């Protein structure tokens, strides 16, 4: 179709704090970690189709600016004495065939899994922090 | 007994076009196993003469239509205790050269399954 976005990277909200500072590039990467439906093949020939209970668990990878308040928020979450639960949404406003529309991806029950790999380079600095949160259930709709 | 060692050509090629080859392998293996007679088994370089089927495990994965089977046989080795001049004779003289075989006792006066009366030709005589 004819799809024209606005605000190139989708607006991410967690715990009522919306990320106003994303790195250039792969700012948000919502990878589903497990296959949706696992299937098994029988001797006679039939197949047993069965939804994985892990079917929804996603990892949202976030590239925030090296020290911008978004990095402060995610770093404070990382440094908490007990793991903090994130429950937010990725909202993207776009137009289809000229009609304004919104796509909503709710993220439920996440925590920081893989901590950012902090690098300070001289020849070519990489001023990014990649926090990977693993939400229990992410549902997209539109 | 003529085909004692080799059961295959006793049972024979299945001969029916309906039964696929795995049919033939399974029904031959079951025939050999229920046969309870020792068979001869050939590992390369040896055709051992009296192997008894000890364990036959056919397995059918759900990713290959074939049958993967493990069969352990155990030799039935048995030597001759008694003086026998002839090692293996024909059937035509096998009983002829046999030594005096022995059966246990029994009380014929106390049998019921065949207690036929005395023949009428004998009571007088």
């Amino acid at each position: 179709s004819v799809i024209v976005y606005r605000n190139n990277q989708s607006t991410l909200t967690l715990n009522g704090y919306t990320f106003q500072h994303l790195y250039q590039g792969a700012a948000l990467v919502l990878t589903p970690v497990n296959a949706k439906t696992a299937r098994t093949n029988s001797i006679n020939g039939g197949v047993s189709i069965s939804g994985r209970v892990d079917g929804g668990v996603h990892t949202l990878a976030i590239m925030v600016q090296k020290h911008s308040p978004d990095d402060k928020f995610l770093n404070d979450a990382k440094n908490s004495q007990e793991p903090v639960v994130f429950d937010g949404s990725m909202k993207r406003a776009y137009t289809e065939s000229g009609t304004l529309k919104k796509a909503t991806t709710t993220l439920e029950t996440g925590s920081i899994t893989t901590q950012p790999t902090k690098t300070d380079n001289n020849q070519d600095p990489d001023d990014s922090r990649t926090y990977v949160i693993e939400f229990r259930n992410s549902v997209e709709t539109f | 007994e003529r085909l004692a060692g080799k059961p295959y050509e006793f049972f024979g090629n299945s001969g029916n076009s309906a039964k696929t080859e795995q049919e033939k392998f399974i029904d031959f293996m079951e025939a050999l196993y229920f046969s309870r007679r020792p068979t001869e088994v050939s590992v390369n370089f040896r055709d051992y003469k009296n192997m008894a089927l000890v364990s036959f495990i056919p397995v059918r994965d759900n990713n290959t239509k074939d049958t993967r089977f493990t069969a352990d046989f155990q030799q039935i080795n048995y030597s001759t205790l008694v003086y026998t001049p002839v090692s293996s004779p024909s059937k035509s003289v096998s009983g002829k050269v046999s030594d005096a075989s022995n059966k246990g006792g029994q009380n014929p006066e106390s049998n019921e399954t065949g207690e036929r009366s005395l023949l009428s030709s004998l009571v007088g005589g």
